[PDB]
């Protein structure tokens, strides 16, 4: 037994937003079905009622209550009734479970402060920070907020669940030179964790092909006081009469507060050498070759999840110099081995990832997604008769079968066999590559999570930059897996057609597999 | 070979490709006139300064086709696929925003081949391909000069080459040299697009917008070339008399004009025209060989391409809960004469239809522009083929809250 | 019986647990206050450095508190007071250091010198009678004189009148300290305004 017509709506009690914008949102007019959702889950559920606009604004002290009034032959007035209370401050933020990580290295990266004033968008902020992070596990966060109407505060509970990231090769991810070189009070035989720095080293060891060392690090707060962080790396490698590779790298990162705060820069600095006698698979045959490079990159990153991304983009935009010695600066096979004592180019590249869910998410938070993929690539020169020998790019396959050597970069194409658009005496100097893939996972977990995917791709590379064309591309389509394991990067299985033929031959195409190692 | 097979490409540029992204696509075309400030337009860069303040659009497409080839008794079809635009766009002040893209101009493909045999017993073979195209990329600006009124220009870099090959062969004899001479013609300069749109506030819930678009003539820096191949194989690439020519080629004046109306945000409708001066422009080679010079005149000639669309979009309801409220409804239709001149008569006379939706994805305002078409080019001469073609497009606009500050 | 072999090899999770499964099935089992205590201890060797997930010291408080009670007659009662307060002087290291990182970061985005002048605060005000009161209390004087330089032209004078009170109670609280220097610059330079 209830009335059916919406006579009249009313408000008592707003002061913080005007009385017709509120008409707005509860989204009613007189002469109109009288219902109860239809006023409460506008008003007390969803994501721009009423009830919400108070408290993601930091009102938390607040309640609410529809007043029916003149119930009389079809109909009834409403009334709502609120309760406006002081903004909260926040008075502490407690952590927990933070097992092998100080919380010196969390702390830094909330939004939050105790003594400010709540709000919504800062803490999702903090939690989004956190996720991205990868010391914890991205699924499974919630706060425990409490508040407190005596002192008119909140405190914020942030319960963590750890996970510890580590693979012949080495992974250490929360390693702390400050604990090696000085331990605080008791190292008790474990290694120096801590700060959130990282390490890791890789080689092969097979010596009578490949032999390769590596080590790398990584200071994502250095001097411990502001986000700018440091990098340093080094390599060397010997491949069977052999060919000799090995370098070192410095750089530097920066956020940024121009167009956002999710913009970072990074500045890095490289130096290599290579060491040849009577090799062949390179145009250089006989010498020893230097490069010097400093490269700018501007990148924004705003996904959610590393590993199942579900909303947010990746964009990155990078140019990479070696100075100029043919013009003034330094002035003055047939000839070739030679003019390339110092090597010259300038390298430009532009990478955008693009994730959307197509089911809402949240709700059923399992979810479906689609991405998306574009990158280009160009190796320009100063001068038309000194192009580099090294650095071109490599494209066709899984990509990874490429860091068997080091003097090249390498693009995963699938569906085309392996390094097959780019052959001996073909190297690219240019090259682009697109991608629709619609994604679904499996399972989501803190030791392993598994997506199914299928894809639509298509790219190309070019010997002459003059003929760059992002318009005809080679094109293909399949099915694949991934895996993600507890002790071990990502392993997958990727299932390609494709249909278009290259140089004008077939043999490439059509049905192909790839098996990826790692990381893409 | 990526995005026709028609053999008309045989002449030309090969065929223009509309830069229609993903609304104007379903809706016949109607880029001039339209302010639909969800989606990117490069066609008119006044359209850009309609953007929501703190957002960032980022756009690409691709297309899917199935072309039915008939003629002289014969019929044929061939199916194929491609990407054709791909574009950001954000805002730098309450009165200016700008984009950044890349987009297709015009494509060639065709191979068309032949199996002969003399009365005196010898087999012949012949073969005659094309692949290439034009392209461009471009940096525009839009800005608001009076509350109605919008201008903007884009300046685009402007490269391609177009690759056009005939063969003669010999199957079955033991050893021979076949003969092959390929065209080519690099192309890498500018262009300039200008452009401005004044909307009208009728009755105080609807509003009428009309636009106009204008691109100056211009003379394309190229690399025209002659090669001719002898005796090339499937082992020898035999040798190449290369032939450099002092060629010109131009771009015509362009104009467009049109209008959209707009009724409580739930309606739009509209139309366009424009006229591109293609019978106007200068088109020519200097050389001593008459053979080339006679092929250059009769594949490098023109007629004025006009084009008549007209389309709307609809969108029920959409504060109510049911997804079908949300969907953007779209249709159009649209009529072309192609700038072919095939012997001294113009060639061509095309028609299209054209629907498609504008699904959103839910808590978020990107956008995914399923469309398709129909599309049936007449050829006006016997001699000349017929193409009833059907292509299937997909288009997301994604969209995110880039530029907010605390 | 097994707890104190596993307390002998060190393993004091095992011990514990052998422990207290003992006197909570039973209130002395058949050890008494050898195995309370025991375990009291047990709880305690397991514990973090200072800025860990400190899950297991709340734990050792309330623990040793209630063995306070169930045997208020023990020697072993001192044994848990000065144990209690070493673990009260940790939970307050953790939050010093929590304070501490907002001093170093400073005026970055946020505030966060008000910030560390409340959460050292609350420290002072959670654990009353710490051994850090010294530095918890210079540290409030420090992000005072902080906040007083970096606080908008209307609201300055009286950040630095909070500014000299502070130094007027740090010397009541503590006539006599090796942390005077750089409080009476501060001193100098606030009461001047």
């Amino acid at each position: 037994g209830q009335k059916y017509y919406l006579r009249n709506v009313t408000w008592v009690g707003n002061t913080l937003y005007p009385s017709e914008q509120l008409n707005f949102l509860l989204r009613m007019k007189k002469g109109d079905v009288y219902n109860q959702k239809l006023l409460g889950e506008r008003t007390s559920t969803d994501d721009d009622a009423i009830g919400n606009l108070y408290y993601n604004n930091g009102y938390l002290f607040y309640n609410l209550d529809p007043v029916e009034v003149n119930i009389v032959g079809d109909s009834i007035d409403l009334e709502m009734r609120i309760y406006e209370g002081r903004q909260a401050t926040i008075n502490k933020i407690n952590i927990s479970g933070n097992d092998r990580l100080y919380e010196n290295v969390v702390r830094r990266e909330l939004r939050i402060r105790p003594g400010q004033l709540f709000s919504k968008d800062d803490l999702m902020r903090s939690l989004r920070e956190i996720q991205q992070m990868g010391h914890f596990d991205p699924e499974k966060l919630q706060p425990d907020i409490q508040p407190d109407p005596v002192n008119g505060t909140v405190d914020i509970g942030l319960p963590l669940t750890s996970k510890a990231n580590d693979q012949l090769s080495l992974k250490f991810t929360n390693f702390s030179v400050a604990n090696l070189l000085r331990p605080g009070e008791n190292y008790r035989g474990i290694l120096p964790q801590g700060d959130g720095q990282t390490l890791t080293i890789s080689g092969q060891t097979n010596a009578k092909y490949y032999q390769s060392y590596s080590i790398s690090f990584f200071d994502p707060w250095f001097g411990g006081k502001r986000p700018n962080s440091l990098s340093v790396s080094a390599f060397f490698s010997v491949q069977t009469k052999s060919i000799k590779m090995w370098g070192l790298s410095l750089g530097w990162g920066k956020r940024l507060k121009w167009p956002d705060d999710y913009f970072t820069l990074s500045a890095e600095l490289a130096y290599q050498r290579y060491n040849l006698k009577d090799w062949q698979y390179f145009p250089v045959t006989n010498g020893k070759c230097n490069d010097l490079s400093l490269s700018l990159t501007l990148a924004r990153n705003s996904i959610d999840n590393p590993i199942f991304p579900r909303t947010g983009s990746d964009f990155s935009l990078s140019v990479q110099l070696t100075p100029p010695y043919s013009l003034f600066d330094g002035k003055d096979q047939d000839n070739m081995n030679k003019l390339h004592r110092w090597v010259e180019y300038h390298k430009w590249k532009f990478k955008a990832k693009t994730y959307t869910p197509l089911m809402d998410y949240i709700a059923h938070p399992k979810c479906l997604v689609l991405m998306t993929r574009t990158e280009f690539g160009l190796l320009g020169h100063y001068n038309k008769y000194k192009k580099s020998p090294f650095g071109t790019f490599d494209v066709g396959g899984d990509g990874m079968t490429g860091y068997s050597s080091y003097a090249t970069e390498s693009i995963a194409l699938r569906g085309y066999e392996n390094s097959s658009l780019t052959p001996y005496g073909k190297e690219g100097y240019a090259y682009a590559r697109l991608g629709i893939e619609l994604r679904y996972p499996l399972m989501l977990e803190t030791s392993t999570n598994i997506y199914v995917l299928g894809f639509l791709e298509a790219g190309n590379a070019w010997h002459d930059i003059s003929k760059f064309n992002p318009f005809d591309l080679k094109r293909s389509a399949g099915i694949g897996v991934r895996i993600f394991l507890p002790m071990i990067g990502m392993m997958g299985i990727d299932w390609g057609y494709g249909f278009d033929k290259i140089n004008g031959s077939k043999e490439y195409g059509g049905s192909q597999f790839h098996f990826i190692l790692g990381q893409e | 070979q990526n995005n026709t097979n028609s053999p008309y490409t045989r002449y030309g540029y090969g065929d223009l490709s509309d830069q229609s992204f993903g609304n104007s696509k379903a809706m016949g075309g109607i880029a001039f006139g339209l302010r639909d400030g969800a989606q990117i337009n490069p066609t008119n860069p006044a359209s850009y300064t309609a953007i929501d303040s703190l957002t960032f659009l980022f756009e690409g497409g691709v297309s899917l086709q199935n072309m039915n080839i008939s003629g002289g008794g014969l019929k044929l079809n061939a199916k194929n696929a491609s990407f054709d635009y791909l574009a950001m766009q954000f805002r730098l002040a309450p009165w200016m925003a700008m984009s950044v893209g890349l987009l297709p101009y015009s494509n060639v493909g065709y191979t068309v081949s032949d199996s002969q045999t003399t009365d005196n017993g010898l087999a012949y073979s012949r073969s005659f391909t094309g692949d290439g195209g034009l392209h461009q990329m471009y940096v525009g600006a839009g800005v608001k000069v009076l509350k109605n009124l919008s201008v903007g220009v884009n300046a685009s870099y402007f490269w391609g080459d177009i690759t056009r090959t005939r063969g003669m062969f010999y199957p079955g004899t033991s050893s021979y040299d076949s003969y092959q001479r390929k065209m080519v013609t690099s192309i890498s300069d500018y262009k300039l697009d200008f452009g401005a749109q004044y909307t009208q506030a009728l009755n105080k819930k609807s509003s009428l917008t009309i636009g106009a678009v204008y691109s100056p003539k211009h003379k394309l820096n190229n690399d025209y070339t002659s090669i001719v191949i002898m005796g090339a194989s499937s082992s020898s690439y035999g040798t190449e008399y290369k032939d450099v020519l002092d060629a010109t080629f131009e771009l015509p004046n362009t104009f467009g004009v049109g209008f959209t109306y707009n009724y409580d945000k739930r309606l739009t409708v509209g139309a366009d025209y424009s006229l591109q001066q293609w019978s106007k422009t200068n088109f020519g080679v200097v050389t001593s060989d008459e053979n080339v010079r006679q092929d250059f005149n009769e594949t490098f000639t023109y007629c004025d391409r006009t084009k008549i669309s007209v389309g709307a979009e609809y969108i029920p309801n959409l504060i109510g809960r049911s997804y079908f409220a949300h969907i953007k409804y779209r249709l159009g239709a649209y009529y072309t004469t192609p700038y072919y001149k095939i012997d001294g008569k113009k060639a061509s006379r095309e028609y299209g239809v054209t629907a498609g939706f504008g699904l959103p994805v839910p808590r978020s305002r990107s956008i995914l522009s399923i469309s398709g078409q129909f599309v049936r080019v007449k050829g006006l001469e016997t001699n000349m083929v017929n193409e009833n073609i059907f292509r299937v497009s997909i288009g997301l606009t994604f969209n995110e809250r880039w530029f907010f500050k605390r | 019986m097994l707890g104190m072999s596993y307390y002998n090899q060190k393993d004091y999770q095992t011990a514990a647990q052998t422990f207290i499964t003992y006197f909570n099935t039973y209130p002395r089992g058949t050890f008494t206050e050898l195995a309370r205590f025991h375990a009291g201890k047990s709880l305690f060797l397991d514990t973090p450095e200072p800025r860990l997930d400190q899950s297991s010291t709340y734990q050792a408080i309330q623990q040793l508190q209630m063995f306070m009670e169930y045997f208020p007659n023990s020697t072993k009662k001192q044994e848990a007071q000065d144990m209690i307060f070493a673990l009260q002087d940790k939970l307050v290291l953790k939050e010093l250091y929590s304070a501490k990182l907002y001093y170093n970061l400073g005026n970055y985005l946020g505030n966060n010198y008000e910030s560390c002048v409340i959460t050292a605060q609350n420290a002072l005000k959670d654990y009353p009678y710490t051994d850090y009161r010294e530095e918890l209390s210079i540290l409030i004087l420090r992000a005072r004189h902080e906040m007083a330089i970096y606080s908008v032209e209307d609201k300055k004078m009286d950040r630095y009148r909070e500014t000299i009170d502070e130094y007027y109670a740090f010397k009541n609280e503590f006539p006599e300290s090796k942390y005077l220097k750089e409080a009476e610059k501060i001193f100098n330079e606030s009461q001047k305004v």
